[PDB]
């Protein structure tokens, strides 16, 4: 019974399973900061059955700095009660509570217990309590720039899934007598020891396909072995393995076992020493509080630093932690106590959402047990940091500036960032922005680009949208939501509902960039990536990359003349099946999902787009017959839905779904076998239909049968649509019209000059002429995975699966084929809240202006096994041209709109190169081996000309620029690269 | 990609393919038309086949699009001038020229392969009766690939 | 020497190599064992990418060590 309108990008990570014990769990928030509404809003979000809040302070105005659910005018009142209300709006399947009061007994109403802003001895006295009732508890903390995570889920806590992976399976070639099994030819099985795989369709060696697991001792990337099957059979011949993965039993030990020894997990390998400072430095801030009355140490004051790094000592000491404490690093921590920072807390609390998901569904593998995390390297250098800049201006930006200073505060008002893309990244980059105050100054602005519309299930992650905002534009709503978040924000941000891409470069053109200061990137594909990386690169820019998948995200950084760009790296590309296994031999159901939506093309959109343009171009037929591959096949493609088969009823159209059905799973499976029997062999003598390729068998309708009825359904109501007649759903009409069809016999063809000319003629002199067809036309049908009632998603499975019984596959329903046709990318939001804050703190060294390249880290994560990794980037290559150092991305040439001949005299008499190739976006403006005539023609003439003549389309009014990629050999021949050209109009 | 298109057109100015000849349709890089000769030891002696190549935006990290132009009776070449090559679809590395390609293309003619068919029709008759095959290849080259 | 690679999945791999190897051969290693080019490679130790042209000993690569390969993900 859960809403997969809402949670469709979800069910993809988590499950049916996972997320129907998820919705069964309570949780219990203790703190309402920050971290702890962050914390807060991502479980609303996931799902859980309800969430209890318990903070009975006050608000503070620095509790503003990363509560975005406070307001100005909330001071005085507990935050849990004006946290409520806002909270209890994300999801409505979960209620939010209060509690003004928490006793011990209490606990045992809860799945989990999320503990923040609570001091060590309450911490211990809850968890004394927790450990022996089995209740999963998980405490955070932040500090300034420094983090800390503890989970204690029970000493028998059990895990289903470990990695999060889909299950491996792969096609066997050969099992021998002593369990050495061998993949097919080139195929890789992915195992690794120790793992668990089952057999089935085994030939030769039956016992394998009982279904009983068995150990793995992998001997190479395509062979492993299970073991001795001497009794089962001698050799086992094609079949199928599929892994099993096997429960794990996970023990935690008790905060107060655990203070003793922690057993550490590490964000970043450069540096292992500092976990175990953390450690110590965490529990002597604890200490101070408890010897000041609960206050932290002043903002980079000497005195409470002296203080602190006593109490490290001490503790230190008591614990027998054989450790050298760094002075320097722990009196960081202590500087920084009072600071609270909405990137840390983002990071922080999409770390322990996604923590409690575990606890509360037993799926992907918990941290063990302490996670401490530092961005240090984002402390600025370029401003004053001292007692005297960092302590508190009684404003909603204290918790910020008690970390970097007023200065930086300045610096950061004064912003003109550009943010691309207001999806799920880019909402909550938004709200970042607007906890910073970026850009609240009097030169400060916001801009803020996206096309698309917010819809049902874009909700499940993007918490800044209501259900009211349905329909409406997502960068308008945005932006009025962080508005309403941050007051000062009104009249600082503008939206536009324009793609970034080659047809937008009037808005965003050269005057729009030279303004920026940045540029964030929060899109899902990769060829704008590309290309605002390519803009970003021409006007020198500094661009924050992000993308995430399921519960795994990275993070980029591209600075100008420093590192390299977006595009100088590769990923791996798109799987594409070849067209041959699609057409004939599918074995897997991804490749009959693949069939079935070019038949859904092929059947409502081609012959309909083909139908349209012959009624509106009047000289298509004419172009047609000779720009075309198979004009045979448009005109009769026009034909049958013209004249032929236009359907006068939905009954007509009943009967066509019938003979499609008979066409495209009888017929066509009936001439294969025609051609390729099942007994037929190869070349070399081995059976035909073997391994890879299944020998398929025709089926015949069966109206009791419900893929068969489904498929009719869908196509009859497809053709209606196209039709524009009205469709009906009671099986009794279809029942009453297919029980009289009467098959046209089918016998498969065994085979065996210039006239098809005058056919092709006559069949097109047979069409209704155009000047008689005035104002009609034909609906052609739009594929719409998200929408339930257009059968698309409906035909679509019907169809694969009939051809999967076709070749005896194994079908799917219809949430795998949306998954599959639909090409959905999985998507949390606690990956969104991470990636989000990993980008906030490398936006603020952006704006400190760092230089090296050893300041700046991209990251790397996957939330299902715990990992985290960071890299410094790769610095920009250097070349040498005419004995000069040249940075081969961010260099170019600068000249004025002068003529060819003039650009080649330059590049000769200049660098001493001579001109070789010159191009400009896709044309070629000037070769070294054109004939005489064409150059002597082209050399007189200025570049916009050459360009406006070779490309005939006259440059734009608002085009200030020429980008030219040249090829240039040197004196000797040798081929020499050189950076592009920058011609000025 | 330009600049990799480029460095390709001058390699084959350099260098003579004698059996292929491609380069850009007008002045556009990201559309060629290549032509292939029939091997004179195959049905398809004495025949000129046209081909067009089209160069997506990523390359070279995309395979180029290439599809026979010129109607051709060959088991794994279909009516549309879709060709059965492994290294179009999947098989694409930025590491392959034009004019390896071409030498694939010229290769796959030369020898079919009818245990792994595109048109199982036609690979029917050359499993079966080759002659009646080689009869067909030779009129279709006859009536298409000559003009 | 032998090292570790542990991919942003949960695998991992065992690779058997010198100090004086390049970075090229630990990718072409890799490739070997897992099929991913050595252009789409991206290996981390100790909060350095590594570059290709490089021996693992510029990087202080000793046994035992472990490595990560990452790779870029489009979501958004
Ligand atoms: P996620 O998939 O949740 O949201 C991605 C958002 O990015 C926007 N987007 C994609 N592609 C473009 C271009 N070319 N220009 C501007 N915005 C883009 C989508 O509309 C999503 O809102
Ligand atoms: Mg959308
Ligand atoms: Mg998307």
């Amino acid at each position: 019974t859960i809403d997969e309108g809402l949670y469709s990008r979800q069910l993809y990570v988590l499950g049916h399973e996972a997320m129907k014990q998820m919705s069964q769990s309570n949780v219990l928030i203790i703190g309402c900061k920050g971290l702890g509404v962050e914390i807060a809003k991502n479980v609303c979000l996931a799902g859980v059955k309800s969430v209890t809040l318990y903070d009975p302070q006050p608000t503070r105005i620095e509790d503003l700095s990363s509560q975005y659910f406070l307001t100005e005018d909330d001071i005085g009142v507990p935050r849990a009660k004006v946290t409520v209300s806002k909270l209890a709006e994300l999801n409505q399947y979960v209620p939010v509570s209060v509690v003004d009061e928490l006793s011990t007994e209490y606990l045992k109403n809860f799945k989990c217990v999320v503990v923040t802003e609570t001091s060590l001895t309450k911490q211990l006295e809850i968890n004394d309590f927790t450990h022996k009732n089995h209740i999963a508890y998980i405490a955070a903390d932040s500090r300034g720039l420094f983090g800390s995570i503890f989970c204690d889920f029970g000493e028998n806590f059990i895990c289903t899934d470990t990695d999060g992976n889909e299950p491996l399976t792969g096609m066997i070639a050969s099992i021998t007598d002593d369990g050495v099994v061998t993949m097919l030819e080139e195929t890789r099985h992915g195992l690794e020891n120790g793992d668990f795989v089952k057999f089935t369709e085994v030939k030769g060696m039956p016992g394998l396909n009982d279904g009983t697991p068995r150990k793995v001792e992998v001997k190479g990337p395509y062979t492993f072995s299970i073991g001795s099957v001497k009794d089962l059979g001698s050799a086992g011949y094609n079949g199928v393995f599929t892994q099993v993965k096997v429960p794990t039993k996970i023990s935690f030990k008790s905060l107060r076992e655990s203070l003793k020894d922690p057993e550490y997990v590490y964000p970043d390998f450069g540096k292992m020493m500092r976990p175990p400072q953390y450690h110590i430095a965490f529990q002597a801030l604890s200490a101070f509080a408890d010897a000041h009355e609960g206050s932290l140490p002043r903002p980079r004051n000497d005195i409470d630093a002296a203080e602190f790094f006593e109490f490290c000592k001490k503790i230190a000491s008591t614990l027998q932690f054989d450790v050298e404490l760094d002075e320097k690093l722990i009196k960081e921590i202590s500087y920084q106590a009072r600071g609270d920072l909405v990137a840390m807390s983002a990071f922080l609390g999409g770390a322990v959402a996604q923590e409690v998901l575990k606890a509360t569904t037993s799926k992907f593998y918990p941290l063990k047990q302490y996670f401490y995390f530092d961005s240090l390297e984002s402390l600025p250098s370029s401003v004053t940091i001292s007692e005297e800049t960092c302590k508190p201006r009684g404003c909603r930006y204290d918790g910020q500036i008690a970390v970097f200073g007023s200065e930086f505060q300045e610096k950061i008002a004064s912003l003109s960032t550009f943010l691309v893309g207001a999806g799920a990244i880019g909402c909550e980059m938004l709200k970042n922005w607007a906890m910073m105050g970026v850009a609240t100054g009097e030169s400060g602005h916001i801009s803020v680009t996206d096309m698309d519309s917010i819809e049902k299930s874009n909700l499940n992650r993007q918490f800044l949208f209501r259900p009211r905002d349905v329909g409406k534009l997502k960068s308008e709503c945005a932006s009025t939501a962080v508005s309403i978040m941050n007051p000062s924000l009104t009249g600082k941000i503008t939206s536009y509902q324009e793609r970034v891409g080659p047809e937008s470069e009037g808005i965003f053109g050269d005057e729009f960039f030279e303004k920026l200061s940045l540029v964030t990137n929060a899109l899902d594909n990769v060829e704008a990536r590309m290309y605002v990386d390519r803009r970003c690169v021409f006007f020198e820019k500094p661009l924050l990359e992000s993308g995430t998948l399921g519960t795994k995200g990275n993070t980029q950084v591209v600075v100008p003349h420093l590192t390299e760009s977006y595009g100088s790296s590769q990923d791996p590309p798109e799987k594409s099946f070849p067209i041959c296994t699609l057409k004939n031999f599918p074995n897997r159901i991804e490749h009959t999902i693949a069939w079935a939506r070019d038949l859904f093309e092929g059947l409502f959109k081609q012959p309909i787009d083909n139908v349209n343009m012959y009624l509106s171009s009047p000289n298509f037929l004419e172009t047609s017959l000779k720009t075309s591959s198979n004009p045979r096949e448009v005109l009769e493609n026009i034909r049958d839905y013209l004249v032929t088969e236009k359907p006068l009823s939905f009954e007509e159209c009943i009967m066509w779904a019938r003979l499609q059905f008979d066409k495209f799973f009888n017929n066509n499976i009936q001439q294969l076998l025609f051609n390729f029997p099942k007994d037929s062999v190869t070349s070399t003598g081995q059976p035909f239909w073997s391994g890879p390729k299944r020998a398929p068998t025709p089926l015949s309708f069966d109206i009791h049968n419900r893929e068969h009825f489904d498929f009719i359904v869908a196509a009859a109501s497809l053709y209606a649509f196209n039709y524009g007649l009205k469709s009906e759903t009671d099986p009794a009409i279809y029942e009453r019209v297919l029980a009289g069809y009467n098959p046209p016999p089918f016998a498969p063809k065994s085979g065996i000059a210039n006239k098809d000319k005058q056919e092709l003629k006559s069949i097109a002199d047979s069409l209704p002429p155009p000047s008689s067809l005035v104002g009609f036309r034909l609906t052609p049908a739009e594929f719409e995975k998200d929408d339930d009632s257009n059968h698309h998603i409906d035909f679509i499975t019907a169809a694969s699966n009939l051809r999967a019984m076709n070749y005896d596959i194994t079908p799917a329903d219809r949430f795998k084929t949306k998954f599959v046709a639909g090409k959905i990318v999985p998507a949390m939001c606690t990956s969104t809240a991470v990636v989000s804050g990993l980008v906030c703190l490398e936006l603020v060294k952006l704006v400190d202006g760092k230089k090296k390249i050893e300041e700046y880290k991209n990251g790397f994560f996957n939330l299902a096994i715990g990992l985290f990794t960071f890299s410094d980037p790769i610095a920009s290559p250097k070349m040498k041209v005419n004995g000069k150092e040249i940075d081969k991305i961010w260099d170019r040439y600068n000249l004025p709109d002068c003529t060819l001949q003039e650009l080649i005299d330059y590049f000769q008499k200049e660098e001493g190169l001579e001109v070789t190739m010159l191009s400009s976006g896709v044309s070629l403006l000037y070769a070294n081996f054109q004939p005489p005539k064409k150059l002597a023609e082209r050399l007189p003439l200025k570049i916009s000309e050459l360009v406006e003549q070779i490309t005939k389309k006259k440059l734009e009014p608002f085009r200030k620029h020429l980008v030219l990629e040249i090829c240039c050999d040197d004196a000797n021949g040798e081929d020499v690269e050189v950076p592009f050209i920058c011609i000025k109009l | 990609a330009l600049k990799r298109i480029n460095r390709e057109l001058a390699d084959l100015g350099k260098d003579p393919p004698s059996s292929s000849s491609a380069g850009p349709v007008g002045d556009d890089l990201f559309h060629w038309q290549a032509t292939i000769m029939g091997p004179a030891d195959s049905p398809y002696a004495g025949g000129v086949f046209f081909l067009s190549i089209h160069f997506p935006t990523d390359y070279p990290f995309k395979p180029p699009k290439v599809n026979f132009t010129t109607r051709i009776y060959h088991p794994n070449i279909n009516s549309n001038g879709s060709i059965c090559l492994d290294i179009l679809r999947d098989q694409w590395s930025p590491a392959l020229t034009i004019s390896k390609v071409l030498l694939s293309i010229s290769s796959l003619l030369t020898d079919p392969n009818p245990d792994d068919p595109l048109v199982p029709e036609i690979a029917h008759v050359y499993k079966t009766d080759r002659s009646r095959y080689e009869l067909s290849a030779r009129e279709w080259t006859r009536k298409y690939a000559i003009g | 020497m032998q090292i570790f690679v542990k991919t942003l999945t949960g695998k991992t791999i065992t690779l058997e190599v010198e100090s004086s190897d390049t970075i090229d051969n630990v990718k072409s290693k890799i490739q070997d064992k897992e099929g991913i080019p050595p252009d789409q490679q991206r290996l981390i130790f100790a909060g350095k990418q590594l570059e290709d042209g490089r021996t693992l000993s510029d990087y202080n690569i000793q046994k035992e060590s472990t490595l990560h390969l990452v790779l870029r993900l489009r979501g958004g």
